[PDB]
């Protein structure tokens, strides 16, 4: 009966100002993030340093930060600002979460 | 029936034949 | 049933005619892009989805009909000539 | 609760579309699989039964002895005179039973404004015609009375014989005490752009004019709430 | 869009960094259009301190108020933040481009509506929100910039407290004294210029 | 069971049905006359060419509903252009002609 | 998705299948329901596809008379038009809402079956077996039995058709500017017809055969829309009273 | 309209504990009409609206 | 001229005082134009404090920002200060008048330039100039307004102690203090809302 009471507390004039359901559902994703780093037009130098640091996709690089990548004695600041320059057109940037990542792999 | 239609490109083809 | 469907068969004294009226022209609108359609965006179907409207359909263009116009061979002769249409990727 | 026992969302009133002074809209979006028929039946037996309000009960017309009888000075028979007395808007402040008088002689359909004005009873529909004259001699004079009750009772069920509290004069007529005229509820599993098991409670109500559609919903609901004190608390 | 038929008869000049494209006080007899780069709009007083209103990137016009009514003056200063390329078209020749293409006027007059709003809202920011509130919003704004430096804890930005006072409108001392004031409450962090905020991401 | 795309033969060139892939419902002749009664047109020639026999008209159509466009008119059936050779080896010569 | 190839690896055969635009992709794309064998043409009709949770093809009950098949374990294949031209013809003559009458004779082929007719025959029920004609103002009043001109048909007179049922009560109803003596069941369906096209139905027990001559005249003067609307309220009030 | 305690307020008069598993409680102040509308709006509130453990 | 060609398709409709011509939240489907009188436009915060951006007198337009880009909403609130006569023209039928006569658009966008110059040059004065300096300039600015009445001693205007603080950017308490301070020095005058300044002209 208590459940029914709470199912009518809106008619007894009680100070309960809460919003019902304000949900917005429209399933969407960004398959472009699943594209390799060979779509940003880079140089042979960066194309060999990144792949050596476990970087095959653009999503494996964004997850990191441009503050810890400077520690590695195989990179720099010009090798990070150049990437962000191209990511500006794609709509990506360092410091952003990812969804459905990694993509289709070897699910055990 | 194939005589009459409803095209004329909505007004961009009457001067095409 | 459907919207403005029985009104197109009663306005004119024929049914088989209304077919090509919204057939050889409708399929031609897609293969020609969308620019050939000069009428306003008012006469267009409505699709409820994601709080917006897409597609286009037809059956709302039949208004100003006529008897004799063009043959039947040029319908897809100069159409695919002025516009080639295709599909490209980045 | 504080102990986290509910784990369910509770519906609540938000907007009241007032398209009229008697008819309105009562929406209820937050619903679940089961409560749709629960609330639709827990109030259905109230808005069509436990409703105060007031309407016409007895009408003593001068010169009229019964219903099947006739009347010289009117176009329609007595049978139709009581016909247009079911939908009479009346709003009395605070009184169980009020008696109104009607004294008018001449030519012209008598309205509700012809009745002696009283600072107690309020006439919502003054342009309401109840009778129609024909000539000079045509003159009506009845003492219509409006009181409270409980629900709806036709004049065919509340009738016995030719004897009553006041046989001669009175004219049994359908008394619509309950402000609400009819209540219908439709589940209709709505197919929103997202969730599947989503349903709304469309409460269609059309009162007469005795009370406000806004306070009518809370009033009928509060009565039900006054039946759960020995459950939520009582300790 | 607007690019279509407009950059066919211009005058490429290009303005170096920290230059002066618009001088408040002169007569408006030349319209400007941004192609690539960015520019900041600000004004000065009787001393020398500057005050930035709003930033305008590419695809925006510069000095278009002196087009409708002939005989006006430059409203505010327009200093080039970075190396940007801007075209030059006299108002006299611009009116001729409208007669052949009214659409171009529909674009320029459209941006004047948004600029009239962002400028008005800028005034309210100097009446309601205080130093702490105004600077707080700036921290998040700089983090969204391409030149921002992401951080595992939050966001790392590099900006002098002298430029901050030119955005929110205050002294350089207040910015610093308050900056370390939030450190005691365990909210943010600072080590000279490096300001690492928390709660972001 | 439901099929949309599958393998095809060589000389026959028709929709089949393997193991991993499903099978296509053969549009029997019993459903052809029922369509002719209505007095249709394009919906009759399709259940004979692209949707079965026609090969070069089947691939081109697949690249038309992917970009949101429309498929053009089918070409010449394969079970028809080979018959010209099948009859050619019977001491009789066949030749096509336009208007 | 942004690439047809990328989307190919999405809905392959894993636990990554998720609903999306599947609702909008199918809106104005009719389908031809083919239930062999097929004698006439009603065997292949078109209906607007609607998504429903399950692994079966739900078919309309009133159209079962055309496919002459029962839901005991049968099977039916479905075709889907690709070209737009056929998509238009699917809503021109292939559709079922336009093929109501019979090509052979001319009588409506689609008529109430088992349940839809049960609900109508129940609401439209009297008791007949009257005596004659009299004053009758008090005494009898037995439910809603059939009678010439008496009972509650004269005692309970109401202008509006709204306030009449409720506690189960019949009397005098106003229809076609005339006076008649019927019950709420004799004017529950005979009042929705004038809503679109006014007609005249002889006072008789509404059955499966009675409606046959009705749909026929409801198509002579007007087109196809004013007649198919009447075939909507027939289904709703066909499974309602058939459950009580 | 009025609205001033026109009906009786349900109160726990006596409970019955026939067993440690099944009980037969009952209320007294119930008007003719609320003994069905309150029973129907509860019969479907304990068939799935109950937590429990398993 | 062109103005008369605009009133040929208007819908005369008088609006009483304290009415609502523009409601923030509705759809913009009617262009408004002022003929006689005056109107004020302001916004609100989360508490209840108002904030007037700019005043619009006779000969001005009301709600013209939702014309360039189709599909917008009312920005700020527009309450009728006094009895004013405003016309009505749908944006749909207005766009058709521009394609055939762009000159009509040259008039509307001509007044949008002055409304931006008096706002951009105001921000600078609300960051350096003190209360005394900011209010001083405001007195002269309101005197130049057409709605100002000529006074034998100077100028007579009618403005509350709140609207003043909404222009100079400050609290309502500070305004009242200084206002009464200048009264003792015999510089100005105030009797509720009517403030008669001296030294003008
Ligand atoms: N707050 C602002 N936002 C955008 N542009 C501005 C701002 N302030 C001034 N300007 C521009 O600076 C220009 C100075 O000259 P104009 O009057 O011709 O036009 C002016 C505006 O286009
Ligand atoms: N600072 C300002 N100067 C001039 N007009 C304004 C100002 N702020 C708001 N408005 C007007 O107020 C209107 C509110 O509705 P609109 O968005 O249609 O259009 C807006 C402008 O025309």
């Amino acid at each position: 009966a208590t459940i029914l009471a709470e199912q009518l507390e809106a008619f007894v004039d009680l100070r309960d100002v809460r919003q019902p359901e304000v949900k917005e559902e429209k399933p969407e994703f960004d398959p472009i993030l699943l594209r390799p780093v060979d779509d940003l037009e880079l140089t042979v130098r960066s194309a060999n340093c990144l792949k050596a640091e476990a970087i095959h996709y653009i999503g494996d690089l964004v997850q990191r930060t441009e503050v810890e990548l400077l520690k590695t004695p195989n990179l720099g600041k010009k090798s990070l600002t150049e990437i962000k320059d191209v990511l500006a057109s794609r709509g990506l940037s360092l410091g952003m979460r990812l969804e459905n990542w990694p993509p289709a792999s070897i699910a055990d | 029936h194939q005589d009459r239609m409803r095209r004329r490109a909505a007004g961009e083809a009457p001067a095409a034949p | 049933a459907r919207v403005t469907v029985q009104d197109a068969v009663e306005k004119i004294g024929n049914r088989f005619d209304l077919v090509l009226v919204a057939a050889r022209r409708a399929r031609q609108m897609q293969v020609g892009g969308k620019d050939p359609l000069v009428p306003e965006e008012n006469d267009k179907t409505t699709v409820i989805a994601l709080r917006e409207i897409e597609e286009g359909l037809i059956n709302n263009q039949i208004l100003d009909v006529r008897e004799r116009q063009e043959q039947q061979e040029q319908e897809a002769a100069e159409l695919q000539a002025v516009t080639a249409i295709a599909e490209g990727r980045r | 609760m504080q102990g986290s026992v509910t784990e369910f969302l509770k519906p609540r009133l938000v907007d009241i579309e007032q398209v009229s002074s008697t008819h309105a809209k009562v929406t209820l979006e937050p619903l679940e699989r089961g409560f749709g028929h629960t609330l639709g039946n827990a109030l259905r037996r109230i808005l069509l039964s436990s409703m105060p309000g007031c309407a016409v009960t007895e009408v003593e017309i001068d010169g009229v002895l019964h219903e099947y009888s006739t009347k010289e000075g009117v176009q329609e028979d007595i049978l139709e005179i009581l016909l247009n007395l079911k939908g009479l808007a009346v709003r009395v402040q605070g009184k169980d039973e009020v008696i109104l008088t009607l004294n008018k002689s001449g030519i012209g359909p008598v309205t509700a404004a012809d009745i002696t004005h009283d600072g107690d009873v309020e006439i919502v529909k003054p342009q309401h015609v109840i009778c129609h004259l024909t000539d000079e001699n045509a003159s009506i004079s009845m003492r219509i009375k409006v009181q409270r009750g409980r629900g709806y009772v036709p004049a065919s069920t509340r009738i016995h014989s030719e004897e009553d509290e006041r046989p001669i004069g009175r004219l049994l007529v359908d008394a619509c005490y309950s402000p609400v005229e009819r209540i219908a509820y439709n589940v209709e599993a709505a197919r929103v752009e997202q969730r599947t098991d989503l349903d709304k409670l469309v409460i269609e109500m059309e009162t007469n004019g005795t009370i406000d559609p806004e306070e009518a919903i809370r009033r009928a609901a509060t009565i039900l709430a006054e039946q759960l004190e020995a459950f939520v608390d009582l300790r | 869009p607007t690019l279509e038929w407009f950059l066919s008869h211009c005058h490429i000049h290009k303005y170096p960094s920290k230059s002066t494209l618009i001088h408040q006080g002169e007569k408006a007899e030349t319209l400007y259009y941004i192609v690539k780069g960015s520019v900041a709009v600000l004004i000065k007083d009787e001393e020398g301190k500057e005050m930035i209103l709003s930033y305008l990137n590419q695809g925006d016009f510069i000095g278009e108020l002196g087009l409708f009514e002939e005989g006006q003056e430059r409203s505010a200063w327009v200093r080039a933040k970075t190396a940007c390329e801007v075209a030059e078209i006299s108002y006299k020749k611009f009116r001729q481009l409208i007669q052949v293409n009214p659409d171009i006027l529909m674009r320029l007059s459209a941006q004047m509506a948004r600029r009239l709003q962002v400028t008005s809202e800028k005034v309210g920011n100097l009446a309601f929100l205080d130093v702490t509130g105004r600077i707080a919003q700036t921290l998040l704004n700089l983090a969204k910039q391409p030149d921002a430096m992401t951080h595992p804890d939050g966001m790392q930005i590099k900006i002098t407290r002298q430029e901050i006072g030119q955005i929110v409108g205050c002294s350089r001392e207040t910015v610093g004294r308050i900056l370390k004031m939030l450190e005691d409450q365990n909210l943010i962090s600072a080590h000279g210029k490096t300001i690492v905020v928390y709660g972001t991401r | 069971h439901a099929r949309s795309t599958g393998s095809y033969s060589l000389v026959t060139q028709q929709p089949l049905g393997g193991k991993a892939q499903f099978g296509g419902q053969r549009f029997g002749e019993m459903e052809v006359w029922a369509l002719e009664a209505y007095g249709a047109a394009y919906t009759l020639q399709e259940m004979l060419t692209v949707k079965s026999d026609d090969v070069n008209g089947r691939t081109k159509m697949y690249k038309n509903i992917v970009d949101g466009n429309h498929q053009m008119e089918p070409g010449m059936p394969e079970s028809f252009n080979v018959l010209l050779k099948e009859i050619r080896s019977l001491g009789i010569n066949i030749e096509l002609e336009d208007e | 998705a942004t690439t047809i190839k990328a989307a190919k690896k999405m809905v392959e055969r894993e636990e990554a299948v998720v609903w999306d635009i599947l609702d909008e992709v199918i809106r104005e794309h009719p389908v031809l329901l083919n239930r062999a064998p097929t004698l006439h043409r009603l065997g292949i009709q078109a209906f607007e596809p609607v998504l429903i949770e399950g692994k079966a093809i739900q078919l309309h009950p009133l159209v079962c008379a055309a496919y002459n098949a029962d839901f005991d374990g049968d099977q039916m294949a479905v075709h889907v038009p690709l070209t737009l031209e056929a998509q238009l013809e699917a809503r021109a003559l292939m559709m079922s809402t336009n093929n109501i009458l019979s090509p052979a004779n001319g009588e409506p082929i689609i008529v109430p079956s088992q349940d839809v007719v049960l609900g109508l025959y129940y609401m439209t029920r009297d008791c007949v077996n009257a005596k004659g004609e009299g004053m009758v103002l008090t005494g009898p009043k037995e439910a809603e039995r059939l009678y010439r001109s008496g009972l509650a048909s004269l005692h309970a007179r109401v202008k509006v058709r709204i306030t009449e049922y409720e506690k189960d009560a019949n009397g005098e109803l106003v229809a076609k500017t005339s006076l008649k003596d019927t019950t709420v069941g004799r004017a529950i369906l005979w009042m929705i017809v004038p809503k679109g096209l006014p007609y005249s139905i002889v006072n008789q027990a509404l059955g499966k055969k009675a409606i046959s001559k009705m749909l026929n005249t409801c198509y002579r003067i007007l087109g196809l829309k004013p007649t198919v609307i009447f075939a909507d309220q027939i289904m709703y009030t066909g499974f309602a009273y058939a459950a009580r």
